[PDB]
DNA sequence: ATCAATATCCACCTGCAGATACTACCAAAAGTGTATTTGGAAACTGCTCCATCAAAAGGCATGTTCAGCTGATTCAGCTGAACATGCCTTTTGATGGAGCAGTTTCCAAATACACTTTTGGTAGTATCTGCAGGTGGATATTGAT
DNA sequence: ATCAATATCCACCTGCAGATACTACCAAAAGTGTATTTGGAAACTGCTCCATCAAAAGGCATGTTCAGCTGAATCAGCTGAACATGCCTTTTGATGGAGCAGTTTCCAAATACACTTTTGGTAGTATCTGCAGGTGGATATTGAT
């Protein structure tokens, strides 16, 4: 009964936008979640340690940029920083 | 009202991503922006694996993305490789490769 | 009467398996041995199926990447033939002994 | 006929296990050697999931006990939770 | 002129517990002062971890002696729990 | 007032611990066991080290523990070497260990 | 500020003796001449590694100093820990 | 005029660099390769002296120990002389690949 | 070479395990609005310690010599691959029950919060001491013969 | 074996770098005491899903044969170790000055409720289909001669 929370939605929702004619196997999609929550962690984690290191109480996207930039190789970590810093921009200059 | 994800233009669940941080407790406090771009770079990743995945799915006559699709993705991809490093991927066997000193002589 | 030369099945079967991903160990074999060494650590224990299943991936995981690093090590002292010293080298450089 | 729980893991089952790994010839030896390495990496995961089930006061060693040992020992694995 | 806690006077008192007669160099010190902390780290962290497995908000000697099963091998963990144990006992009696 | 050191029967400061398990988000909330059993284990580890370090100290005739003596210490014990198998002591080099094969005549 | 020097080549500050030595606390023999070159390459790699952390740590924290501490943590991440520099 | 055999200062020389811990890297060669690449990351950066020692310990215990797992590599082949193709094998198998 | 045995590749077929759509529901996210606390940028400046430098102190670069190591060649005999099948262990799927997990409850122990006491850090100034590295000078270790 | 070059091992031995010592301060810990909230333990139970086992399936233990791999022996050729020699580069100790970091002032941003709307997960239910394997038939590959 109590509630089993899962990123298999919007995961769904990503590959239907990335190969709309093309499915996924329950088994797969247990893995992208590991990857999912993986991910997060090791951002998180690394955010976390930053923001300590500098004796500040906030992770903000700044310790979050750095995160991606201490963890993601080259050409992965530069589009990631790329997506984050639009999804922010886009946050900001909409009411 | 309007949510948060389709603010930031995005699939994934920045409403969600930001509870997840609190309750992390990875700092006494979290901006507001920072749920924001976390989730954006995770769905960045995710769109990163599932299309390469769904080309290795095409590739093999197949419309549905198993496991070993998600591991062909993976290791065939420098990069993904190496963030994916330590990781085992479930039912995703390993890549095609025999030292060449072990074929036969021609 | 045919007969395959040593080494022309062998070969046959590496493209195989790395073909495939089922495991390759049976299930119930494993699943003694993990309750045994179980057994050690506290008595009367269940274990939840999937439990048993990921002890399994991971387990096959790490003995099929020993052996391409073993693989390697017999084929630096130029045999094709992986000898328990060949293991043993792969796990020290490895950090594991 | 009794046999060791450990001898369950036959010849075939590591000859195919080698095979994935791209092994071509398997001295006599590699088998017992084998073995004991498996032995040693159980012992190791299994010991630490079952500190995650004691400490839990579960009687059954969960999925979740298992990947939290396996991630602990730097060897994740996805596809069954977390 | 801000404050640099150290480990290093509780480190000496220790010491002279075990050698009476010995010395530590400062550079010995200051690896000693990097062993605690390290140590502290990787058991409030695997602490940490395991009270979110559990869904429990509270860190207790309980965590801690878990992380010192998970963290330590063999005969130091098994010390260390008793060291533990006892020094939770005789607080418990000591108030 | 005495100090739940003292209470505790111990050297190393619970207070401190106490306080440090708060500053370093570890969870919502600190037991009053928690800071004590955690500096038992700490004062015991650092007492282990001490112990082998003096005595490789006084193996060399020397009264003041340098990093050389905290390597020998912990590459020499079975444990405290796989505690810190992922660790570099500074300025502690390595064990004196030259493989047989490479000794001279037969 | 009036010119500053251009560093270059300066993996040829490692020299043979210098890797000989390490070779030797490495408990090694006998040195093949193609060694020296591979380690320069080897240590470059793991020097720019570290570095690269260190100075996003440095960056990150707004200084133009780096820090024992940014290299303590640059190892910290790649599991390299190292004692004896406030770390 | 008097020689010590080949491998006998070799000895000598592992017996000696073994119980000692100073640095085997001179300190300026070593500070200048740092900033070089520092540099081209970053311009306009300043170190710590103790910066440049932490990575100066950092690195030399990391030969140190890639050269014991090379010589393993190197015996495991019958030789005792260690090649760049022990150290790739090396390096390969500790995961640096 | 040709030839025949047996493995592999492919096109097409189909039942069903497992993917998916569709409805009703709710507890619990997720968000919107209003009342409050603060974390950390900014604007300034003391002051530690970094880049820079001149003289002094010792390690590196080079070329010659040949000892002995590597890598090539060959070979014998040892050891593991290939082989075929019915015994016997594993797989499958059906069935009581153990314990995980959902729920309610209630207090031992958590945090918060305000004065009260203590102590561990540094900073200024002083005397002490373990041993690094110099010395000569008796005891090995090595390699020629 | 015995002889001689030259490294190695002590033992003592004076300078000093860094270790240890006190006297003062003090901000910030750490402690103390009462007022307030609550997390999670304790206990009862429902229903997954787990261990057991009968019947069905289908992989492995088995011994023989011998192909071809491993490791032993021999050795030419050459590379790398030792060392002499000539001298460049690094180490060491001294100094104005960049930037870190210490303190204080202030508001944009976050936490905290509270209240309002929602969506994501579940669960019953039925509905759907991609593809694992089956088949059968051509075609490649391997090994025999
Ligand atoms: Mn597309
Ligand atoms: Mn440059
Ligand atoms: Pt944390
Ligand atoms: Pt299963
Ligand atoms: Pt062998
Ligand atoms: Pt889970
Ligand atoms: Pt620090
Ligand atoms: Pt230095
Ligand atoms: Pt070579
Ligand atoms: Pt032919
Ligand atoms: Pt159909
Ligand atoms: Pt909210
Ligand atoms: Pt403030
Ligand atoms: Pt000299
Ligand atoms: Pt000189
Ligand atoms: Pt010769
Ligand atoms: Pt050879
Ligand atoms: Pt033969
Ligand atoms: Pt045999
Ligand atoms: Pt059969
Ligand atoms: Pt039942
Ligand atoms: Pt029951
Ligand atoms: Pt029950
Ligand atoms: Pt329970
Ligand atoms: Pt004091
Ligand atoms: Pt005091
Ligand atoms: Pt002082
Ligand atoms: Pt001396
Ligand atoms: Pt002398
Ligand atoms: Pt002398
Ligand atoms: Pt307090
Ligand atoms: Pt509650
Ligand atoms: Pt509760
Ligand atoms: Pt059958
Ligand atoms: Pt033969
Ligand atoms: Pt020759
Ligand atoms: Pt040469
Ligand atoms: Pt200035
Ligand atoms: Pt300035
Ligand atoms: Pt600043
Ligand atoms: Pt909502
Ligand atoms: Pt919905
Ligand atoms: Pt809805
Ligand atoms: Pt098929
Ligand atoms: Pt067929
Ligand atoms: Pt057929």
């Amino acid at each position: 009964k109590t509630r089993k929370e899962s990123y298999a939605i919007y995961v769904y929702k990503v590959l239907k936008q990335v190969h709309p004619d093309t499915g996924i196997s329950s088994k797969a999609m247990s893995i992208m979640n590991s990857f999912v929550n993986d991910v997060f962690e090791r951002i998180a984690g690394e955010a976390s340690r930053l923001a300590h290191y500098n004796k500040r109480s906030t992770i903000t996207s700044r310790e979050i940029q750095t995160a991606v930039r201490l963890l993601l190789p080259g050409e992965l970590a530069k589009h990631a920083v790329s997506e984050g810093t639009k999804a922010v921009t886009k946050y900001t200059s909409a009411k | 009202a309007k949510t948060r994800s389709s603010r930031a233009g995005l699939q994934f669940p920045v409403g969600r991503v930001h509870r997840l941080l609190r309750k992390g407790n990875y700092a006494e406090r979290v901006g507001a922006g920072a749920p924001v771009y976390l989730a954006a770079v995770l769905e960045y990743l995710t769109a990163e694996i599932l299309e390469l995945a769904g080309n290795a799915a095409r590739d093999n006559k197949k419309t549905r993305i198993i496991p070993r699709h998600l591991q062909l993705a993976v290791r065939n991809d420098e990069e993904l490789n190496k963030l994916l490093g330590r990781v085992t991927i479930a039912q995703g066997g390993v890549l095609p490769n025999i030292q060449s000193v072990l074929l036969p002589k021609k | 009467p045919h007969r395959y030369r040593p080494g022309t099945v062998a070969l046959r079967e590496i493209r195989r398996y790395q073909k495939s991903t089922e495991l390759l160990i049976r299930k119930l074999p494993f699943q003694r041995l993990v309750r045994e060494i179980a057994q050690d650590f506290k008595t009367d224990l269940r274990f939840q199926s999937s439990a048993v299943m990921a002890l399994q991936e991971a387990s096959e995981a790490y003995l099929v990447a020993l052996f391409e690093d073993t693989n390697l090590c017999a084929i630096h002292a130029k045999r094709v033939t992986i000898m328990p010293k060949d293991i043993q080298l792969a796990r020290r450089i490895r950090g594991e002994r | 006929v009794l046999r060791d729980n450990i001898q369950g893991i036959t010849k075939p089952a590591i000859r195919r296990l080698a095979r994935r790994g791209g092994v071509k010839r398997i001295s006599g030896l590699i088998y017992e050697e084998t073995r004991g390495v498996l032995k040693v990496f159980l012992e190791n995961v299994i010991r630490d999931a079952v500190t995650y089930t004691e400490h839990a006061k579960r009687k059954t060693v969960t999925a979740m006990d298992v990947v939290y040992a396996l991630k602990r020992q730097g060897r994740t694995l996805y596809g069954f939770g977390g």
